[PDB]
């Protein structure tokens, strides 16, 4: 169960961080829309009804998730930094 | 425009207001660029 538990987790946190890219849809429009079906045949490697007995072809899915959405995530850090730098030192603010 | 995100510091719908379409500029270079803004309330003159 702790693998299968940990499959869901790494599923959890990718759609998670997905959505969180989709409210700032129009800052990274192209990535969004394109690396949706880009990584489509990566998560095809882990199926459902997962039994991990070939789990290095999934390790090798990971690993280039994290090397191709990274524009996704260069593009949004610069946009949360003009958002929270904006923030006048407001300890309320700067927590949310 | 989907929504206005619930915190508005992150919350990019503010700046689409009144944008309905975009204009492209294609030039000799190969080059393309594509932008708009739009806006109503406005005085005789701005300090920009």
């Amino acid at each position: 169960l702790d693998k299968l538990g940990k499959r869901l987790e790494e599923v959890l946190a990718i759609r998670t961080i997905h959505e969180k890219f989709l409210y700032f849809l129009p800052a990274s429009e192209e990535k969004i829309i394109c690396l949706t079906r880009v990584f489509e045949p990566f998560t095809g490697l882990n199926p459902v009804q997962y039994n991990p007995y070939t789990e290095p072809l999934w390790k090798a899915a990971v690993s280039q998730y994290e090397k191709i959405i990274a524009p996704a995530e260069q593009k949004i850090a610069g946009k949360l930094k003009n958002y929270i730098s904006e923030i006048q030192d407001s300890p309320q603010q700067l927590l949310q | 425009k989907k929504q206005s995100f619930v915190l508005s510091p992150f919350s990019t719908q503010e700046e689409m207001s009144g944008l309905s379409f975009h204009i492209a500029s294609l030039d000799e270079s190969g080059v393309l660029n594509v932008w708009v803004v739009v806006e109503l309330p406005k005085a005789d003159i701005a300090g920009s």
